[PDB]
């Protein structure tokens, strides 16, 4: 579920040529959401 | 009851074309004797020439005097008697209806039923009704419906665009919304002016030598979209753009753009400009006002 | 310090035009190192370290 | 330049050995126009002033 | 670091230029400056069988058929598949035209006693709802053009080709013991009365004349495999005889109401309520069929069309002629998309049926024969386009079976 609605907050995903909008709201503005992945840091 | 914008359903019409042009060959052959296959049809149809702005015709002078009767009953049936049996051979191969058609056209009778009237095609028959309703509605001033017909039609994967005058006058009388008749026309010219037979008379054409109707009509009609004025340097910017030198009509379009822009020494240069393009429009097959009238407007300007 | 950049690939298109460019990956052959910075949508994974020359968009 | 080369072309297709005088005034009018505007374009470059 | 371009300005490569921002440009060594033959029977029968199950999918799904139909179809298509693969020759001699698809669908439906009739199929396919008019429609397989022709050819059902192909299949594998080939008669009567605006008495009228000549026994074979036929057998497809009895009934019944139960006027008002072109799903459909019916007048009928019919037509065109057949392409999707392509109103079937049943509800002199005749001829027209037969076909049948009633009456 890669994206989030900016208005209603419903978590949702898209596909190839899909309605770039919330399937609940119909708001056309979506925030990306982010997934288990390795970023490495030095504690300094 | 209107022309259909589809390739005509096939077999019998083509084999009838065979019988027709084949018999035509045998009769005209023996006729030149007495005066002394898709390809047979092809050579056959082949050896033959294939106050307002009237693109005048070629009138009557320098044409040869006469002829006096060639064809009595006995002499004609002389020419006819043999090629009809040669026809008796492949008539035996064609279908009975086709054979009947050969018999009747060769008697000289003309068939009751059109190619459309005997056609029968299920996607094609539906397209026939679609296109028909287009032409009918456009005749009926029903520009709304007609527009629906046109959009649904052009949707279909079989239709290349003869239908453009339909949409030119369509969006023209529509006035409703969509990027309009001029936009369509200049689109037609921009897409179909670059490398980028049956169907084709002159009102739809190829850009080797004159594409006529749509081009000259967007030309004049755009100069009338300046009659709206009194955009121009645009229209004559893309009338400036193309080389297709046998026009002059775009020379009068050009000089009309300069008369419309002339409605201070700048206005002078525009009036000298139109004065120039009217003569470099005497270059070619003339579009003429008395043109001392053109100049008289130019002196009303010289005020 | 925070900087916000706007990537808008409708920048060229002539008004409500057919869309040429869509965020994501095609099926032709392209680097693959690209997926280190970019998620499947062609947008960058949040949190990613990014230095000059890296992809921020596909 | 092209435009003047055309004025010069129609100008020679006088006789006017025949040929009625007044066109003399109009040809001059067109020539003055050409000279003035080329001279202006040169001035503007050396000169927009 | 690549750009491939600009080979290499060193004639012992040319090896392969990347530019660094400092403009050295650096090269790697390190200068810095077809179709099947003769047994495509197997592929043929696969595109055919595949197209069949495709159509079944559309009719259980979109027509809410029962799932049993499919098994009845595997059985019939199985019987004739087994019969064409009990045949030897490498010369194919099979005709799996589309009429065979529709033939086994109707055959199976009729065993199952479902109240679907040929005109349902004709409507369904001529309105592009049920996919039909293509080989494996534009999107598949490249086959020997001999078989693509064996598909695209014989496509039309429109001269009774469907009745003839269902009887032909009914010979190909035998109707009698294997299946139950009694037509769904009484639902056809209902379909017919509602299709006109006849009051419900005519259901029982025609049902009675039916019982009078037949006692209600109706078969499916007309088979003696041939082309040849010339008497007795214009009229033994049950349906066509049903329509014949229906027509006859109306004529007799109305012309001998010595009671005067049916007014000299209400026959006219019936004719006019039948004639008024109005835009329901049905009549719009019958227009769509009128477009691909072979004979005039019905095409002059498209000539005399109303704006809502044409509109719902273009609707059905953009819906069911996406079931079409067979860079610059998207350039023409945007290119055409440059110029615009451009509380439930109309009523249901039994609504219309009710309302013309009422439009005649005033139930309770020799030129009324005229009203009888024009009503009969309009009804005929609707039947001709709806049941895909000929003027001459119909009148041959109702003529024959009319003499078949006079003979068993005199
Ligand atoms: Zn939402
Ligand atoms: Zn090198």
């Amino acid at each position: 579920l890669k994206y989030i609605c900016a208005e209603c907050s419903s978590k949702l995903s898209l596909s190839r040529t899909d309605a770039v909008r919330c399937k609940d709201c119909g708001h056309r503005i979506l925030l990306k959401a982010r997934t288990k992945r390795l970023v490495q840091f030095e504690a300094r | 009851m209107f022309e259909v914008p589809i390739t005509l359903t096939n077999r019998k019409f083509a084999q009838r074309r065979k019988l027709k042009y084949q018999y035509i060959n045998y009769i005209s052959r023996r006729f030149d004797r007495i005066s002394k296959q898709q390809k047979k049809r092809r050579r056959e149809r082949h050896w033959r020439s294939v106050s307002f702005e009237i693109w005048r015709t070629v009138s009557s002078q320098n044409k040869q005097p006469i002829n006096k009767q060639k064809m009595t009953y006995h002499n004609f049936k002389k020419i006819e008697k043999i090629p009809l049996r040669k026809m008796e051979i492949p008539l035996l191969h064609c279908t009975k209806e086709n054979k009947l058609y050969f018999q009747s056209i060769s008697r000289g009778l003309e068939p009751l039923k059109t190619s459309t009237s005997e056609v029968r095609n299920y996607r094609t028959r539906h397209i026939v009704t679609l296109t028909d309703l287009l032409h009918l509605n456009v005749s009926r001033h029903n520009w709304s419906l007609a527009y629906k017909i046109f959009a649904t039609l052009i949707r279909i994967p079989g239709v290349q665009i003869k239908s453009l005058w339909g949409i030119g006058v369509e969006i023209l009388d529509n006035l409703s919304n969509s990027s309009s008749g001029l936009d369509f026309l200049q689109w037609m010219c921009q897409i179909y002016s670059s490398k980028s037979r049956s169907i084709v008379p002159p009102f739809q054409t190829g850009s080797r030598t004159h594409t006529a109707k749509f081009a000259i009509t967007y030309l004049w009609s755009s100069l009338i979209n300046c009659q709206k004025s009194m955009l121009i340097d645009k229209i004559s910017e893309w009338v400036l753009t193309p080389p297709f030198m046998e026009d002059a009509e775009v020379w009068f379009i050009y000089a009309s753009c300069h008369l419309l822009k002339a409605d201070i020494n700048q206005v002078i240069k525009h009036i000298h400009y139109v004065r120039t393009f009217l003569k470099i429009c005497l270059d070619k097959g003339g579009f003429a006002v008395p043109s001392r009238l053109i100049e008289n407007q130019l002196k009303s300007f010289e005020s | 310090m925070y900087k916000t950049e706007k990537v808008d690939l409708a920048l060229n298109r002539n008004r409500g035009d057919p869309i040429t460019q869509h965020f994501g990956f095609g099926n032709d052959e392209w680097p693959k190192e690209w997926l280190e910075k970019l998620d499947e949508d062609g947008l960058p994974y949040i949190g990613t370290y990014v230095e000059e020359g890296d992809p921020i968009c596909a | 330049s092209l435009l003047i080369r055309d004025l010069n072309d129609d100008l020679s297709k006088l006789q006017k050995d025949k040929v009625s005088l007044e066109d003399r005034r109009v040809i001059f009018s067109r020539l003055m126009n050409a000279f003035v505007t080329i001279q202006n374009d040169v001035n503007a470059f050396i000169d927009s002033t | 670091t690549f750009i491939r371009g600009p080979i290499c300005g060193t004639d012992n490569c040319p090896s392969r230029l990347w530019r660094i921002i400092d403009g050295r440009r650096t090269c790697q060594y390190g200068h810095v400056m077809k179709l099947i033959g003769h047994e495509a029977k197997l592929l043929f029968l696969k595109s055919f069988q595949f197209i069949l199950k495709r159509q079944i999918r559309w009719l259980i799904t979109e027509m809410r058929f029962p799932k049993e139909f499919e098994h009845v179809a595997k059985i019939i298509w199985l019987k004739i598949l087994k019969t064409i693969n009990d045949q030897p020759q490498e010369e194919l001699k099979l005709q799996l035209h589309m009429t065979s698809t529709i033939s086994i669908l109707y055959l199976a439906s009729t065993h199952l006693s479902l109240p679907v009739y040929t005109c349902d199929y004709i409507k369904w396919i001529c309105t592009a709802k049920m996919p039909y008019f293509q080989a494996s429609e534009i999107l598949r397989i490249q086959l020997p053009n001999y078989y693509v022709s064996i598909l695209e050819g014989s496509i039309s059902p429109f001269n009774g080709q469907l009745y003839n192909k269902i009887a032909l299949t009914c010979g190909m594998i035998h109707f009698k013991e294997f299946f139950n080939s009694e037509i769904s008669c009484q639902g056809l009567l209902l379909k017919l009365v509602m299709q006109c605006a006849l009051p419900p008495e005519f259901y029982f009228y025609t049902k009675q004349v039916i019982e009078f000549e037949e006692t209600d026994i109706r078969n499916l074979t007309l088979w003696e495999r041939t082309d040849e036929r010339h008497t007795g057998r214009v009229s033994n497809h049950a349906e066509l005889r049903v329509l014949s009895y229906f027509m006859l009934t109306i004529n007799w019944m109305l012309s001998f109401d010595r009671d005067r139960q049916y007014p000299l006027k209400w026959i006219l008002s019936l004719t006019e309520s039948l004639t008024q072109r109005t835009t329901t799903s049905e009549s719009i459909g019958r227009n769509i069929v009128k477009v691909v019916y072979p004979d005039k007048p019905t095409s002059s009928d498209y000539f005399q069309w109303s704006e809502e019919e044409t509109l719902e037509f273009l609707k059905w065109m953009e819906k069911q002629f996406l079931p079409t057949q067979t860079d610059q392409k998207i350039a023409r999707r945007k290119l055409y998309k440059i110029f615009p392509l451009d509380s439930t109103h109309q009523l249901t079937f039994i609504e219309d049926l009710q309302e013309r049943y009422a439009k005649q509800t005033p139930f309770f002199p020799p030129a009324r024969k005229e009203a009888i005749g024009r009503l009969l001829t309009h009804i005929a027209s609707q039947l001709l386009v709806d049941f895909a037969i000929s003027k001459e076909q119909l009148k041959d049948c109702i003529s024959r079976i009319k003499n078949a009633c006079l003979h068993r009456m005199n």
